[PDB]
């Protein structure tokens, strides 16, 4: 059915500019204007413009006039938005939304732009491993650390996509190195310890790292009777 | 420039109640409001459009009403899943603008973290850091007092904690807090200890290990 899909993660340099791009599809692109907007600190909202798929013409938020520019390409049913002289300011979720009358109908998934100066850096894998430690009848609680790496976002999957319940993966912290930290945990039934392969696949696009790392249960000196 | 104003920043409803999230426009939008709802790292969904009109795969739970300058999101037996931030929009005009946001926090009983601590993996622990993590799953309500003690010492500015935003399906939040330390500060030491204060507790969890030690 109807899907917007962006342009992925982008870490760019101050005072250079960035093309983000929005893909309609499931649809016919040129029947619905498009939409840019800005999604910053946690929830503000902001409309930089619109641009009308099968005209080309374009009007913007007179907060964006000059750093915002926007084209349109019919036969790859694909919109652009580039945003000019950034700085740090601009660093934000931006969101394409289609305009089906009045109303942003539907929206693509966000591009992450993050301004840095910084090269990007891939996470280090740990495993978070079960045992007594970590064992509450029935349940086990097992993990994995994304440790040391830079910008947003790392995604974080159990088992390629099958392991869904009881996972949770949580914010990242800013280190004192300033790279990123997150942990991402699951609790299973312990029954399944040793018949069940536990695997994290961690997708760093900006530093284009994937890892798949095996949980096993961690090395450990057992009491002597 | 239309001003959309919010006035709750935070609504706090229990499942199968009902709750009104207000929006408030500067001037008469005469009906052109949208209403979004955005979960937990995801996009905006269009809710209603035009002040009263549900838009495809939403549920007949969400009402939209609203003359000239007032406006009102209306969820009906609010569901464990309706946890989300709501944002009101004006079409009226250009430029667009979207009230501040209301972040709608579901009410539910009581629930104590199970608590889990986790010492440094033997890989970590060679690249020269140990990290620490404590884990606190499935509580409720969100205040949490996790104190990191290394050999009955308390612990203070060397670790860092996360929370999640309450699960779509018991509301429950989760934390993690991280101890992080140099490798040879780490083999200095025995206990290692994670101390959990929170309300469904009678008295604080300890979740500890010896380093080294089943
Ligand atoms: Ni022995």
């Amino acid at each position: 059915q109807v899907q917007l899909q962006q342009s992925g993660a982008e870490l760019v340099r101050p005072g250079v500019s960035v093309r983000i791009s929005c893909k309609g599809s499931g649809y016919t692109f040129t029947d619905y204007a498009m939409h840019w907007v800005k999604q910053s600190h946690a929830k503000s909202l902001e409309w930089i413009g619109v641009i009308s798929t099968y005209s080309g013409d374009a009007r913007f938020n007179q907060k964006f006039t000059g750093k915002a520019t926007m084209t349109v390409d019919k036969s790859s049913s694909t919109a652009y938005m580039e945003l000019a002289r950034l700085t740090s300011e601009d660093s934000a979720i931006y969101y394409c939304a289609r305009e089906v009358r009045r109303s942003m109908d539907y929206w693509g998934q966000g591009t992450s732009v993050t301004v840095s100066s910084a090269s990007t850096k891939g996470p280090s894998v740990f495993p978070l491993a079960p045992s007594s430690k970590s064992t509450s009848g029935g349940t086990a609680a097992l993990g994995c650390l994304v440790k040391d790496y830079f910008p947003e976002p790392v995604t974080v999957s159990w088992n390629s996509g099958a392991l869904t319940s009881g996972v949770h993966t949580f914010p990242a912290v800013l280190q004192s190195s300033g790279l990123y930290s997150l942990s991402s945990v699951v609790t299973v039934p312990s029954s399944s310890l040793g018949t069940q392969t536990y695997i994290c696949n961690v997708n760093h696009k900006p530093s284009n790292t994937k890892v798949d790392k095996k949980v096993e249960p961690k090395s450990c000196h057992h009491h002597h009777h | 420039d239309i001003v959309m104003t919010q006035s709750h920043k935070f609504m706090s409803t229990s499942v199968g109640d009902r709750v009104s999230i207000t929006c408030k426009a500067s001037q008469d939008v005469s009906t052109a409001v949208a209403w979004y709802q955005q979960k937990p790292g995801q996009s905006p969904k269009l809710l209603i459009y035009w002040a009263s009109t549900r838009h495809t795969g939403v549920p007949d739970r969400f009402t939209g009403s609203g003359s000239g300058t007032d406006y009102t999101l209306t969820i009906s037996s609010v569901q464990a899943e309706d946890l989300a931030l709501y944002y009101c929009q004006q079409h009226y005009s250009t430029p667009y603008t979207f009230g501040g946001g209301t972040k709608l926090e579901i009410k539910r009983t009581v629930a104590a973290p199970s608590v889990f601590i986790f010492p440094p993996s033997d890989e970590q622990l060679k690249s020269g850091t140990a990290s620490v993590v404590c884990l606190l799953n499935n509580f409720y309500p969100r205040e949490a007092k996790v104190q990191w003690k290394v050999d009955n010492a308390l612990q203070s500015g060397n670790s860092q904690e996360s929370v999640t935003e309450q699960d779509s399906k018991d509301s429950t939040y989760s934390l993690s807090s991280t101890l992080t330390l140099s490798k040879a500060d780490y083999e200095k030491h025995k206990v290692y200890a994670c101390e959990v204060t929170h309300q469904g507790l009678s008295s604080p969890v300890t979740k500890s290990f010896n380093r080294g030690e089943c």
